């Protein structure tokens, strides 16, 4: 229909004027009286081998010791990142994965891929009983990010534009977060564990909330798809990491951009973003085996982590900030410090 | 007839005119001409200056690249380090003594020189043989339920190393000599003397049986089965305009490789077979050194065929040199 | 140590499981939904079918449950052996299969793999154009009305937009639904593709 | 957002030319590959034109080889298509799509339904 | 009812998205900067670890 879409674009121009009215100065206009970080040079410590195909995602444990990895062979391997042991190596049903997660209670393991099923493995239960506890069916389209907000509730992305919630005790999808137009690629739960922002393939992130189910805010300002977002650890901001080589730091309660992180030599796509412990270093994984850092207070780069030759598919820092594990398509995980 | 012998040398000029000497004592201008010595030294200089970069830049482009470190390119790198041994050990010292004339490097130094030169040549020969072996077994598929991994590449490299050490070492322990051969300017493994103490005839027939006709039979069988199983698959699908592009190129490459083997390891077997058959002969110095000419040409023309016509190495070399793309 | 011996046993198990899947040949078939899939897989995630014929083991990946836009999950098949189209023969979905063929023959992830195309459902198609020709939605393009040249006209439409600057040959087979040599054609094709890469793997090509 | 508005579509007797254009607003219109897609009255979407970033690589569909032209005016930020000697078998609607990844020749889902990077297009009907 | 919902849910939620009160990006930016500057003195990845406190020492 013509009239409702005309009303929609009229109120969209109203939203654009309302966002015009507030933007007087960005972060790089008020940060101009601080000290810079300086060119850091952190090398690897544990070049960790054991994969034979390309890997896709990882997640640290809460105790900052146990690592997880998922790849295109049927492996759901849990490592110890202190002496490079392999604590578990789960053979799962579908060889194709897309994501994985480690529970905040350190007890369960979530995984999933384009088998349209997020599966929960009951880690360290009994005498070698590393088994699938539940499988979360009732979910059309491929899956891109499972994340625990508890030991009993998961929030999983979708191919059919949802960000649904799951109760593991009965397997039933309680709430569904519809409202996107493209498929949702990543999530990042808040430290409040009541809000979560999700990015998708229509250049728009959405800040949902767990209880009332309504999308409270939708952030635009990108061009291509948004691959992997990460939340800033106060509860007020998040980085985006889109496909047009532009990590953008957005905020809450003002809905506009805070900064953009791009210059002319950055060409390829971005597919993994995670902050530091305080947030001074935004760690961004690129597509030209050149996962770099970004000083996310002065909008300039401060070092690269060139130790691969393929797509750096995933990265993640610990809860105490003492490390960063970067996993790529060359079957390796380089743990930098 | 065959020449004159000393304690540890054999020179093919007869002492009936009373002009011949030892190769370790007096210069060989009675034997050949000095411009022939300068020509052999100039050819050795051309050999080292052309064979050093073509054998070093392959290790350069495989230490800068990861895709070259493949479980069936370790044989090609072993061939590269074989010709590097033949350049560093072989060519420099024979260049120096062809510049100086008589081989003033000691019999112990000559026993080291012939060992290193025969070592490099035999790793070259057996690396060609085992790359024909692995190409046959990975293309023609004579054994089902089989793949080619890292466990077989270093095994084949060790097979070339143990065959080369079965070749070059028994001259050191008393099964043959390491006399200077040809123009008295290159330590050659002994294959022509009528020596009875060290059982030389048994060594000549052992080398002609094990180290010539067995690699020839292996290379012929491997490349023949390769050409047959490529042409029989090209006859299966004539509409594919890439398979007919493939079979012509691999037939040309197999013919070039067979000619490359039989133009540098055939004159050794021919001279040895003629000398073993004609019991007592009479040759010259310059006739005896042209199989060494052809075999030491292999150190510079073997990368020209085996890695410059490889379609994976040449791209990395022309993006390392950044000039002269094809 | 106990945990170190457990790690070494796990690494031995992973290396032992590597050789089982490092020997098979994996294929994917797009097909655009309605096709003659249900015969060539007979002979809601990833429907994996697994057959074998004369010491080659195959693992098809019939992905149909996913959505229409597929720019985000198509890079996980970069490393497949040969794409298997399943274009049905029903002129005026026919059009949506041609738009998918444009996308996979222009991107970096599939510009070196082969495409084993299949013209399918012939005995339906031969009667579907015996009365209603191809020269209604298009102009008078064929020039005649049989099943040989009009079947070959769909082949030249698909081969019109292939780049093929490398080993990217496209086999084709006007296949029926009661065929008995269909799996022989996918065996005879994939051995030719295996020969071309092994010739490329040794290097002489 | 990524706005792709178009103009220049009406009724035209066959053989007559018609020039239509896409004004873009929302991104940098210098480093995205661009496509022109049509959709018949009833049939599915069909890709027509495949103009690259600079202007070197230009492709076309099967039914159109030598009757449509395409040009991106970078400074005016506009894509241009022109139909010269069109046929009455094109009574379509016309969208202009942007390929998703910049600096890349990939145009993978410019023809998909419910796609996010193409405008509502114009209507091209043809008389006789 | 699937073809009658998503035609209107987008426009009513987009109408809902304008009523929420904004803030100045200078003020929320100052909030972000003060939080990231109060905790940047002891970030173990910006300062570096002096070869003993890290659990990631050298392994042979
Ligand atoms: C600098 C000289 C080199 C590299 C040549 C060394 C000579 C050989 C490896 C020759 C060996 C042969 C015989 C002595 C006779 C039988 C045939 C051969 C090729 C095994």
């Amino acid at each position: 229909l013509d009239q409702l879409r005309q009303e929609a674009e009229q109120l969209k121009n109203q939203i654009r004027d309302a966002r015009k009215a507030c933007a007087d100065a960005t972060l790089s206009q008020i940060t101009n009286n601080i000290d810079p970080v300086g060119r850091i040079q952190m090398r690897t410590r544990r070049t960790l081998r054991g994969h034979l195909a390309k890997i896709y995602a990882m997640h640290w444990g809460t105790d900052s010791r146990l690592l997880l990895s998922a790849s295109q062979d049927g492996k759901l391997i849990i490592w110890d990142s202190y002496t490079t042991n392999k604590v578990h190596a789960i053979p799962l049903r579908s060889s194709w994965v897309m994501t994985c997660a480690y529970a905040p209670s350190g007890n369960y393991v979530a995984c999933g891929g384009l088998d349209n099923i997020c599966s929960i493995y009951n880690l360290k239960t009994r005498e070698g009983n590393v088994r699938v506890s539940r499988e979360l069916a009732g979910h059309t389209g491929y899956l891109s990010c499972c994340r625990f907000l508890d030991d009993n509730q998961i929030v999983t992305s979708s191919g059919d534009t949802t960000c649904a919630l799951w109760d593991i005790e009965t397997g039933q999808q309680t709430t569904t977060f519809t409202g996107h137009t493209g498929d949702v690629m990543s999530l990042s739960l808040a430290p409040d564990t009541r809000l979560f922002v999700s990015g998708a393939c229509d250049a728009s992130a959405k800040l949902w909330d767990v209880r009332e189910g309504m999308c409270r805010q939708t952030f635009t300002g990108h061009e291509s798809d948004i691959n992997a977002i990460c939340f800033f650890p106060n509860g007020n901001a998040f980085a985006t990491g889109s496909d047009d080589a532009t990590c953008r730091l957005f905020d809450l309660r003002a809905d506009q951009e805070l900064m953009t992180y791009s210059h002319d030599n950055i060409i390829c796509g971005i597919t993994s973003v995670s902050f530091s412990k305080s947030g001074r270093l935004l760690l961004a994984g690129y597509d030209d085996f050149n996962c770099n850092v970004w000083d996310a207070l002065k909008a300039d780069r401060a070092g690269v982590l060139a130790g691969h030759d393929n797509r750096v598919s995933c990265l993640g820092v610990t809860d105490d900030g003492m490390a960063v594990a970067t996993g790529s398509w060359d079957s390796f995980l380089k743990i930098w410090n | 007839m065959n020449g004159t012998e000393g304690p540890n040398f054999y020179v093919p000029f007869s002492n009936k005119t009373g002009v011949v000497r030892s190769p370790f004592e007096a210069p060989q201008y009675y034997l050949a001409e000095p411009w022939q010595f300068s020509m052999l030294a100039a050819y050795m200089f051309l050999l080292i200056m052309l064979g050093f970069p073509i054998n070093f830049l392959t290790l350069y482009v495989t230490v800068q690249h990861k895709k070259l470190r493949t479980p069936l390119n370790y044989i090609l790198l072993n061939l590269a380090v074989a010709d590097l041994f033949m350049v560093f050990g072989g060519f420099t010292t024979t260049l120096y003594t062809s510049l100086h004339g008589y081989f003033v490097f000691g019999p112990t130094g000559c026993n080291l020189e012939g060992f290193f030169a025969t070592l490099g040549g035999e790793i070259a020969l057996w690396s060609l043989v085992v790359l024909a072996i692995e190409r046959y077994v990975v293309v023609c598929k004579p054994m089902s339920n089989f793949r080619f991994g890292e466990n077989h590449a270093i095994m084949g490299v060790a097979f070339t190393w143990v065959m080369a050490l079965a070749c070059a070492a028994p001259p050191l322990v008393g099964w043959s000599r390491y006399i200077p051969e040809g123009m008295q300017c290159s330590c050659g493994i002994d294959y022509y003397t009528p020596h009875e103490e060290t059982n030389n005839e048994s060594f000549v027939i052992y080398m002609f049986v094990v180290h010539f006709i067995i690699p020839l039979i292996v290379i012929f069988f491997c490349y023949g089965q390769l050409v047959f199983t490529v042409k029989e698959a090209a006859a299966q699908q004539q509409e594919s305009a890439t398979t007919q592009k493939a079979e012509k190129e691999v037939t040309r490459m197999v013919i070039i490789m067979v000619i490359a083997f039989l133009i540098c390891w055939l004159p050794y077997a021919g001279v040895a077979f003629y000398i073993f058959t004609h019991q007592g002969s009479d040759f010259g110095p310059i006739f005896m050194t042209i199989p060494a000419f052809f075999a030491k040409t292999s150190a510079v023309y073997n990368p020209v065929i085996y890695i410059m016509m490889n379609k994976q190495f040449r791209n990395c070399m022309v993006t390392t040199l950044c000039c002269g793309k094809n | 140590s106990a945990e170190e011996k457990h790690s070494r046993e796990l690494e031995k198990k992973l290396k032992e499981d590597a050789e089982k899947d490092a020997r098979t040949v994996k294929l994917l078939l797009l097909g655009a939904g309605e096709s003659g899939k249900s015969t060539i897989v007979k002979q809601t995630g990833i429907i994996e079918t697994q057959f074998s014929f004369k010491d080659l083991n195959f693992r098809m990946f019939d992905v149909g449950g996913q959505r229409d836009e597929r720019r985000k999950w198509i890079h996980c098949f970069e490393g497949v052996t040969a794409i298997i189209f399943c274009v049905a023969l029903s002129d005026y979905r026919m059009q949506e299969s041609m738009n998918l063929f444009k996308s996979i023959c222009n991107n970096k992830w599939f510009t070196d793999t082969s495409i084993i195309l299949f013209l399918n459902k012939k005995d339906l198609f031969e009667e579907k154009i015996k009365k209603s020709p191809l020269t209604d939605y298009y102009p008078e393009y064929a020039g005649s009305n049989t099943y040989e040249e009009a079947g070959n006209y769909i082949k030249v439409q698909f081969l019109e937009l292939n780049m093929a600057s490398d080993v990217k040959e496209i086999y084709s087979h006007m296949t029926c639904a009661t065929d008995t040599q269909n799996v022989k054609f996918v065996f005879d094709a994939v051995t030719d593709i295996i020969i071309k890469e092994n010739l490329k793997d040794c290097g002489l090509f | 957002q990524v706005q792709l508005q178009e103009s220049g579509g009406g009724l035209v007797q066959p053989g007559g030319s018609l020039r239509l254009s896409c004004a873009a607003s929302g991104f940098t219109f210098s480093n995205y590959k661009m496509n022109w897609v049509r959709q018949a009255p009833g049939k599915g979407l069909q890709w027509v034109s495949d103009i690259s970033q600079s202007g070197a690589s230009i492709s076309y569909t099967g039914s159109v080889k030598g009757r449509f032209t395409i040009s991106r005016d970078d400074a005016k930020n506009t894509l241009y298509l022109q139909m010269n000697s069109l046929k009455p078998a094109d009574t379509a609607v016309y969208y202009c799509a942007r390929c998703p990844a910049p600096f890349t020749r990939d145009c993978f889902d410019v023809t998909s339904t419910a796609y996010a990077y193409r405008g509502q297009g114009t209507q091209v009907t043809v008389s006789s | 009812l699937t073809e009658k919902d998503k035609l209107k849910m987008e426009v009513d939620q987009l109408k809902k998205e304008v009523t929420l009160e904004r803030m100045l990006v200078s003020k929320c930016c100052e909030e972000f900067r003060d939080y990231v500057e109060e905790r940047s003195g002891e970030d173990p990845l910006v300062k570096g670890i002096p070869e003993d406190k890290n659990p990631f020492k050298e392994l042979k």
